[PDB]
RNA sequence: UGGAGAGUUUGAUCCUGGCUCAGGGUGAACGCUGGCGGCGUGCCUAAGACAUGCAAGUCGUGCGGGCCGCGGGAUUUUACUCCGUGGUCAGCGGCGGACGGGUGAGUAACGCGUGGGUGACCUACCCGGAAGAGGGGGACAACCCGGGGAAACUCGGGCUAAUCCCCCAUGUGGACCCGCCCCUUGGGGUGUGUCCAAAGGGCUUUGCCCGCUUCCGGAUGGGCCCGCGUCCCAUCAGCUAGUUGGUGGGGUAAUGGCCCACCAAGGCGACGACGGGUAGCCGGUCUGAGAGGAUGGCCGGCCACAGGGGCACUGAGACACGGGCCCCACUCCUACGGGAGGCAGCAGUUAGGAAUCUUCCGCAAUGGGCGCAAGCCUGACGGAGCGACGCCGCUUGGAGGAAGAAGCCCUUCGGGGUGUAAACUCCUGAACCCGGGACGAAACCCCCGACGAGGGGACUGACGGUACCGGGGUAAUAGCGCCGGCCAACUCCGUGCCAGCAGCCGCGGUAAUACGGAGGGCGCGAGCGUUACCCGGAUUCACUGGGCGUAAAGGGCGUGUAGGCGGCCUGGGGCGUCCCAUGUGAAAGA
C-alpha cells in the first residue's frame, strides 16, 4: 500500500526537493542539501543523454511520488480525467488536489502527506461533521474539512495547529484555526499551485 | 394471467424493486410489459416509491392481479383511493 | 403493409402459376457502388391471365403452395421480351460453364 | 422415487377411450350418411347427417374434437351430402338443409 | 474530443518486405509470494458415467371410503345398530406437473436479427359486458372376494359417491349447409332448415361468497407466412421424384406437397444451387482514431436438446428433463421366465483435463403453484461457504532522528554507497477484548366500515449477535519482475563457445554492464511474473487506406459471352439519391 519504506530519498533520484518528510526535508538537510543527486553506488557519476522516455517518465513518477500515491490509483484518475469535459492535464491536478489525505495536507492539520494520510486512517478527520477514513475521499466545493472534537486534545493536533496560527494558506482554502475546522472553496487552477511538474510530459507518457 | 409485480433489482443486500406488468409465467427478473414505478424497502432516498397511477389504474381495467405486496404500495400511492 | 414487388414474367409453362423475375438495386454495403441483383418468384395465376414478357406487380400473399406465396396483382406493360430473352441468356451461359 | 401424480397418466388413459369412442362412431355415422345420399336416398340419409351432426357438435363440448374443427367435419358432411342428394333427385325432408 | 512508433537484410544508403517488441483484454491456467474487507465471479475438456439426499405440488369449501381413537344415541339389555368428531392412508375428481431450473449436442436454417402479413389462426387462468343453470339415467376406483408372478406388477368377480360419464329440456346466444346484403382471400349482417349448454359446494343460510354453462369483447401468451441481413472451401458445378405446379381429398386452431389419389412437366444454379467443413443466433462484450476486426461465457431475448432413434396419448397448451410406448447401447435386480433406471435441476462422486466450489442456511424477502382462507410446496430465489479468478477500498505505521553505528558492496587506500534507512525518543492505534445493536417487514389475516374506499390491530429475519455505534487497546507482512539495444536501471567476483541466457537483434573462446552470485538500481506492489488466446500497432487484404519496368505481382496474343462502364440537347416517370413528418429501435449495458 502507498509506498513504505525510505523517503527523503525520492527527495534525491527525482533531482527536485521533495516535501515527504514534512518538517524535515524543508529545514538543512531533505539531503538536498546535502547530496542533491541520486541514489546508490552511481549516484555523483556523470548522467547521460536522457531519452525522451526516460524523460516523460520521472516526471510522471515526479507527479505521483509526490502526492504518495499508487500507480494503479494514479492512473485512473488520470484515465477518468481527459475524457471529462476541459483540459485534462489541469483538471487531473484539480483531482489529485481534491483527495482528502492530501486536503487535510493542504489545510495545515499535517505536515507531511504521509501524516496527513493516517489522521483520516484513523478517523481523527470529518467531512461535514461525519466522521471520514478514506484518503481517497473526493472533496467537493462547500465541504467543511473539520478535526475530530474528539481528537482535538491530541498533542500532535495542538502542535500542529499552533504553527499554522499565523500561516496564510490556499487561495481556495478558507481557514477557521480556533474551532480546528477548514473549507474547501474551489477547485484550484494550474496556477494556483506551484508544482515543480510539467504536467503536459504526464499527458505524453500515458499516450504511446 | 398478467401481474402488477415486484423485480428485483440493486445488488446484494441492496434491493430495489421495480413495480412492472408481467405475464405470470414469466420470470422475476425477466422480461416485461411496462414498468410503472420503482420502490426501495429500505427508504434510502426521500424518494423511495413512485408509481405511475394513471397506468395502475389502466392494467387493473384490462385485468391483471397485483402480487399481495405489490398492491400494497399501489394502495400507499393511492391507485384505490376514490372521491 | 403486404410487400408488393414488381418484376417480369419469365415462364408461364407451369399451370396456374408465373415464375417472376424481381430486381433490385442498392449501395454495396462495403464498397459503395450500387449493385444490381435479382430474385425469382411463383407467383399465383387462377385465370392463366398472363404470359410471357408481361412486367406484372405481384404481392404478398396467404400460401398457396410450398413457395407459392405471392398473388399476381396488376399488369404494368405488355413486350418486353427483351428483359426475357437477358434471363434466358444467362441460362444457357451456364451450360458453357461446366466440365 | 414415486410421483403420485403419476395418476396423471391413469386418467389419460380413461379419456383416451372415451374420446376415441365418441370419435369413432362420429366417423361411422359419417361414412353411413354419405353412402345413403351417393345412393340417391332421402329421409334416412338427411336422418343419419342431423344425428351425426348432433353427435359432432356434442363431443365439441368438452376436450374431444373440440372447437371448430367439429365445425370442419360438419361443414365437409352437409357439403358432402347435399351435393351428393343433388347428383340425383328429391332433396327431400326439412332435415339439416337449409330450403 | 480523435490517430506516437521502435529493433532487425548493408562496409555504408535509399527502398521493398517479413519477423519482432512497447498497449489494451480473458470464465484462464502455471511459478514464486500471499494481510483485511465489499461487490462480482468460478467444468471453456467427455452432450462421458453417476452412489446418496433434496429439486412439483396442492385442494376435506367437489366425492365416497380403509385403518387407529375419543364422544354421544335407540334397549333397559349391551351381540346388533343411528349420529357427531379427531388423527392418518391412499383412491375418485379439479388446478398445476408445457412455468420456473439445466445444457449448446444438433442446426448455415425464416434458427436468429429486423421490418411487416394473418380476409389463414389458437389462447387455461385474469378483466368487462349480455343470458342462463329444469328433469331423469349411468359407470369406474376406493372397499370386498378370488386367481397368476420371485419381483415389478397383473387378470377376473361384486358394491358405491361426486364439480366423473350420458339422455331429455329451455337457446340469450353460437356452430353448419343454402340464399341474399355489406365488405373484399375464410371479414361483418340477415332469413327459413338442422345442431349444441350447465355443477355444484360454504356459510356470518332467503343473501351473500367460491364455482358452473353459452356468447361478444378486452388483456396476455403463442402458431403460421413474407422482404432484407446472417462463416469457410469452386481442389464441391451442375442439383431435383413429393421433385415444381395443378385439381380433389385427408389433416390441423390455421395456411401449405404438410400427407394421399390422380393430371401436367416442371422447379433450383456463378447474384454460387448441390456437396464438404465449421457453428446455436441476438441485445451486447473486447479492441480500434475510425472504418473495421474478434467475439457471443456471466445478465436479458429467441432457438434447440433432455443416454442415442422413432412415436403417439392426455390436454388451453407437449409430441412433455424429474409423463407414456418400441428399438438400440449401458448399469443394476433376477427363482434366468422376466423386471428397474436416465443430474445438460442443487449439491456431491468419478473419469477426461493445465483447470473450475459446499453432499451449507433460510423460505425472512421477491417471485411462481394449489387453496375462500389459515396454510402447504418451491436447490426459482434470498443468503452464508470455498478460490487474489476479476474490479474497488484499506493495512504492514506517523513525526523526529549522524556529516552519517555496525554488517555487507565497491575503492586510486584519502574515500564512495545501502542511508533517515536502522538503533533510539515521543504520537496515532489495523488486529484483538467488552458493551449496545439494525434497515431489510407490512402486507395476506382479524376487528371497524360494506368482504369496497378509508381507519385500526396482530404475527413473522435465514443472513445474525454480521453491518454500524460507543469504550479499551498492541508498531503490528512484502513480495515478484527486470537493469546490452528496443527500455527506466551498473559495479565486483565466479565461470572460460563450458555451465548457461535469449521476445527479436544477439550474448559466452580468462578482465562478460547479456551467463550464475553479491551489492547496488529501475518498475510494480497483495501481488509480480509466465504461457496460451483476441484486437492493436499492421495503410501487412489497403471501403476509409496498397500495389504490379528491375523489388512479389500484366494473362503468350486475340476474338468476343454474360457482367461492369457510357457523348451533347429536351421532355415524361420518380427506381437509385436527397428532405420533412411519423412508427419501430424492450430491459440491462455504454
Amino acid at each position: 500500500g502507498r509506498y513504505i519504506g525510505p523517503v527523503c530519498r525520492l527527495c534525491r533520484r527525482e533531482g527536485v526537493k521533495l516535501y515527504l518528510k514534512g518538517e524535515r526535508c524543508y529545514s538543512p538537510k531533505c539531503a538536498m542539501e546535502r547530496r542533491p543527486y541520486p541514489p546508490g553506488q552511481h549516484g555523483q557519476k556523470r548522467a547521460r543523454r536522457p531519452s525522451d522516455y526516460a524523460v516523460r517518465l520521472r516526471e510522471k513518477q515526479k507527479l505521483r511520488r509526490i502526492y504518495g500515491i499508487s500507480e494503479r490509483q494514479f492512473r485512473n484518475l488520470f484515465e477518468e480525467a481527459s475524457k471529462k469535459k476541459g483540459v485534462t492535464g489541469s483538471v487531473f491536478l484539480g483531482l489529485l488536489e481534491s483527495r482528502l489525505d492530501n486536503v487535510v495536507y493542504r489545510l495545515g492539520f499535517a505536515v507531511s502527506r504521509r501524516q496527513a494520510r493516517q489522521l483520516v486512517r484513523h478517523g481523527h478527520i470529518t467531512v461535514n461533521g461525519r466522521r471520514v477514513d478514506l484518503p481517497s475521499y473526493r472533496v467537493r466545493p462547500g465541504d467543511e474539512i473539520a478535526v475530530a472534537e474528539k481528537s482535538r486534545n491530541l498533542e500532535l493536533i495542538r502542535q500542529n495547529l499552533e504553527a499554522m496560527k499565523g500561516r496564510k494558506v490556499g487561495p481556495w482554502l478558507s481557514l477557521d484555526v480556533e474551532g480546528m475546522k477548514g473549507k474547501f472553496l474551489r477547485l484550484p487552477d494550474r496556477e494556483d499551485l506551484a508544482l515543480p511538474v510539467n504536467e503536459q510530459l504526464v499527458i505524453e507518457f500515458y499516450s504511446r | 394471467m398478467v401481474k402488477i409485480r415486484l423485480a428485483r433489482f440493486g445488488s446484494k443486500h441492496n434491493p430495489h424493486y421495480r413495480i412492472v406488468v408481467t405475464d405470470a409465467r414469466r420470470k422475476r427478473d425477466g422480461k416485461y410489459i411496462e414498468k410503472i414505478g420503482y420502490y426501495d424497502p429500505r427508504k434510502t432516498t426521500p424518494d423511495w416509491l413512485k408509481v405511475d397511477v394513471e397506468r395502475a389504474r389502466y392494467w387493473l381495467s384490462v385485468g391483471a392481479q397485483p402480487t399481495d405486496t405489490a398492491r400494497r404500495l399501489l394502495r400507499q400511492a393511492g391507485v384505490f383511493r376514490q372521491e | 403493409p403486404k410487400k408488393v414487388l414488381t418484376g417480369v414474367v419469365v415462364s408461364d409453362k407451369m399451370q396456374k402459376t408465373v415464375t417472376v423475375l424481381v430486381e433490385r438495386q442498392f449501395p454495396h454495403p462495403l464498397y459503395g457502388k450500387v449493385i444490381k441483383r435479382s430474385k425469382k418468384y411463383l407467383a399465383h395465376d387462377p385465370e392463366e391471365k398472363y404470359k410471357l414478357g408481361d412486367v406484372v406487380e405481384i404481392i404478398e400473399s396467404r400460401p398457396i403452395s410450398k413457395r407459392k406465396r405471392f398473388r399476381v396483382l396488376r399488369l404494368v406493360e405488355s413486350g418486353r421480351m427483351d428483359l426475357v430473352e437477358k434471363y434466358l441468356i444467362r441460362r444457357q451461359n451456364y451450360e458453357s460453364l461446366s466440365k | 422415487r414415486n410421483l403420485s401424480a403419476l395418476k396423471r397418466h391413469r386418467q389419460s388413459l380413461k379419456r383416451r377411450l372415451r374420446n376415441k369412442a365418441k370419435k369413432s362412431a362420429i366417423k361411422t355415422l359419417s361414412k353411413k350418411a354419405i353412402q345413403l345420399a351417393q345412393e340417391g336416398k332421402a329421409e334416412e340419409a338427411l336422418k343419419i347427417m342431423r344425428k351425426a351432426e348432433s353427435l359432432i357438435d356434442k363431443a365439441a363440448k368438452g376436450s374431444t374434437l373440440h372447437k371448430n374443427a367439429a365445425a370442419r367435419r360438419k361443414s365437409r358432411l352437409m357439403r358432402k351430402v347435399r351435393q351428393l342428394l343433388e347428383a340425383a333427385g328429391a332433396p327431400l325432408i326439412g332435415g339439416g338443409l337449409s330450403a
